[PDB]
C-alpha cells in the first residue's frame, strides 16, 4: 500500500533536493549581482532621506553587526533563490505525484489555475519591489530621521525584505484565487460572509504563526489579511 | 510553540469570543472534539 | 449555563478592545512626545559618559537598525501607552464581571486594595524611571565605555526600558500585597518562611517565562524575586 | 516552550532538588499527579 | 530506594553549584581579562581589513547595541568561565555518583577515557582560537568589506565566539570516542556505515536543536557533523 | 518546540525519507512506536 508511494515520494523528493541545491549553486554564483538587487532599494532610500535631513539641517549605510552576518546573508540570499529556481521543477514533480490521482477534469481545472497563480505572485512581488517599496522604505526611513540614525544592518534587512516580497506575492494570489473559485462556481458571497467569523480566527492564527510572539506584529499581519479577505468578498460579489 | 507565544494564544482566543461568541463557540468547540476523536480513532 | 457567561464576557471585551483601540489612536497621536520621554534617560547617560570618556582620552548615539525599527517602535509604544490608558477600563469592567460573585465584605476588602495597588504601581514607575534610570543606565555606559562604542539601537531599548519600569512597578506592588495580607489576616511569618521551598520553584518558573531561554538571564531575574521575598517576610514579621 | 528553553527546565529541577530534596519532592509529585488526575477527570 | 539515591544527589548537586559560584565570582574578577582574550581575534581581524580596504581605496569596530549588553556580556564570560572552572569538580562529583555502579575493569576503562577527551577538548579550543579563529574572521569580514560596514556589537560575537570553541571542543573529541570504541571493542566500520541512516536523521536532529529555526542553520550545522562521522568512519576503518 | 521550527521538522522527515525510504522507514516507525509503549508502560 504505502510502499509505492514511499518509494516514488522518495524519487521525487530526491529530484527536489537536488533541484534545490543546483539552484543555490547557481544563486552563490549571482549572489552579488542578487544582494546588489535586493540592496539598491535600501541604498537609495538612504540617499534620499541623507538629502532631506542635510536640507532640514541647513550618517546612515548597510552594516553588519556580524561576521555570519554578511556570509550567511550571501548564503540566505542563495537558497531562498535556489529554492526559487527549483519551483517549477518541484512543483511539476508534485503534479507528477498528484496527476494519477486527479480525473481528466481536474487536470484541465488545475494546470491553468496553477500557471495563472504564479503570474500573479510574479506579478505582486515585481508590484511589491518596484512600487511598493521605493516609497514604503523613503517613508520609514524618514520617520525615525529626525530622532535617530539609520544604521540598517543586512542581516534583518534581507528577511525583512523577502517577508515582504513574498507576502506580496500571495497578496496577489489570493484574490486570484477567490476569482477562480468563484467563476468555476464553489463559493459565493454568501459563503464569504458567512464564514468571516472563523476566517477571522484562522486569520489571528496564521498571523501568530507568521509573526515574532509578539501581538502587536500578529495584529499587523491580521490587518492586511483582513482587507484581502473583504476585497475577496468584493471580488465574489462582483463575479 | 512555533514562534506563538501566549499573549497570541490569548489574543486568539479573545478573537474567538468576539467573533462566534455566545452562539457558535460551543458548535466549534464541539466541533473541534469531534475532529480530534475521529483523528485519534484513525490513527489507533 | 455559560450562555450569559459568555454573552458578558462577549461584551465586556468589546469595551476593552474599543478602549485599548481608543488609547491606542491617542498615544500614536503623542507618540513623539511619549518616544521622547522613553529616550530622555538614554540620552543624558550617552552625553555624561561621552563627557568622561573625553576627559579620559584628553562616539555613541540612538540608532535604528531597520525600517520597521522607528515605526515600529512608535506603534510599540503606542500600544503599551494605549493599554495604559485604558487600564481603567478593562479593571472596572472586570470588577463589574466579577462583583456578582462576591459578598458584600470581599467588595470593602478589594476596592481599596486595587486602589492602593495601583497607587504602588505607579510610584514603583516613577521610581523607576526617576531615581533607578538615570544612575543604572550611566553605569551600564561607562561598563563597556573603555572597550565598545555604545551604539544603542531603539528596537531593543524600548523593550528593555519597558520590563525595567514594569519590574519595579510590579516589585513595588508585591510587598503591599504581603502588607495587605497580613494586615487582614491570611499569612504569617511562619507561612512564607515554610512555603518558601516552593516559591523558589515558582520564582524560577516565572524567571524562565519571562526571560530568554538563557539561564543567565532565568537567574538574573530570580534574584530580584527571591530578595522580595526576602522583604515581604521582613514586612510580615513586623506586622 | 514559550521563552523557556530547555536549560531553563534544568535548572527548574536543580532548584526542585535542592529546595525540596529527599523529602518533599516525593510528596510534591504526588501532588502534582493528583492535581492532574482531577483535571482530567473535571475535564473529562 | 529513591532516599539515597536523592539525598547523594542533592548534597552532590549543592557542591557543583557551589563550585560554579565560586568559579563566577573569579571569572568575574578577571572578565576585562576574559573579554580581552575572546576580543582580540576580532580586533585583529577588524585591523586587518581594515589595511585592505584602505588599500582598495587608495570603518568598523566592537560596538554596543544594548547597555544590558556589555554588562551582560561580562556576566556570561563570567558564567561560561565559571562553568570551566567548575567542570572538574562537577565531573569528580558525577564520578563519585556513578562509579558505585560501575565494575572494576569499567574504571579503568573510563577515567583514561575521560583525560583524553578533556585533553582533546582543550587541544580543540586551542586550535580553534589559535588557527581557525584568525583566518576565519579575516575571511568574513572581508566577505561583507566591499558592501557593508562592519559595525560587529560584542553581544552576539560573545556567543558566536562561544559556539565556534565549543563545538571545535567536541568536533575534536568524537573522533577520538570513535577510535576508543575501535580500540577497545564496541562498533567497527560496518557498524558506523549500516547506522549511517539513522545517523543522519539524528545529526539534522541535532543541528534542529543546536541552532535557530531556520533551515539554512541546521544544514550548515548538519554538514560538519556528517564530514565527522564519515572521519569517524575512516578512523574505525584503519584501526 | 526549544528552538526547532516547523521547517526544521519537515527537513528531519525529509531527511528521514529520503535515507530511511521504503524499507526501514516502517521498521524504524514501529520501533519507535514500540519504545514509546514500553516507556508508557515502565512510567504507568
Amino acid at each position: 500500500s504505502m510502499k509505492p508511494h514511499l518509494a516514488e515520494l522518495r524519487q521525487r523528493l530526491a529530484i527536489s533536493v537536488l533541484a534545490v541545491f543546483v539552484g543555490f549553486i547557481i544563486a552563490f554564483t549571482f549572489h552579488n549581482a542578487i544582494l546588489g538587487w535586493i540592496t539598491k532599494p535600501l541604498n537609495n532610500a538612504l540617499i534620499q532621506v541623507g538629502k532631506i535631513v542635510e536640507k532640514r539641517e541647513m550618517n546612515g549605510m548597510i552594516t553588519t553587526h556580524q561576521v555570519g552576518g554578511a556570509f550567511f546573508v550571501a548564503l540566505k540570499v542563495s537558497f531562498f533563490a535556489g529554492i526559487l529556481m527549483a519551483m517549477p521543477v518541484i512543483l511539476w514533480q508534485l503534479w507528477l505525484f498528484i496527476a494519477p490521482g486527479l480525473y481528466d477534469n481536474e487536470k484541465k481545472m488545475v494546470l491553468p489555475f496553477v500557471v495563472g497563480g504564479s503570474v500573479m505572485f510574479l506579478i505582486g512581488v515585481l508590484f511589491a519591489y518596484y512600487v511598493v517599496t521605493p516609497f514604503g522604505f523613503q517613508f520609514l526611513i524618514t520617520f525615525g530621521s529626525f530622532l535617530y540614525t539609520p544604521l540598517i544592518n543586512i542581516e534583518d534587512y534581507v528577511g525583512f525584505f523577502t517577508k515582504i516580497l513574498i507576502g506580496f506575492g500571495i497578496a496577489f494570489e489570493l484574490p486570484v484565487v477567490a476569482y477562480f473559485l468563484a467563476l468555476l462556481g464553489l463559493i459565493t458571497d454568501k459563503t464569504l460572509k458567512d464564514y468571516f467569523k472563523y476566517a477571522i480566527v484562522i486569520i489571528f492564527l496564521l498571523a501568530a504563526f507568521l509573526t515574532p510572539p509578539d501581538v502587536l506584529t500578529q495584529l499587523l499581519m491580521a490587518a492586511p489579511l483582513i482587507l484581502l479577505y473583504g476585497l475577496s468578498i468584493l471580488i465574489v460579489h462582483y463575479v | 510553540m512555533f514562534g506563538m507565544g501566549f499573549s497570541e494564544i490569548l489574543v486568539i482566543a479573545l478573537v474567538a469570543i468576539l467573533f462566534l461568541g455566545p452562539d457558535k463557540l460551543p458548535e466549534a468547540m464541539v466541533q473541534i472534539a469531534k475532529f480530534f476523536n475521529s483523528v485519534r480513532k484513525t490513527i489507533n
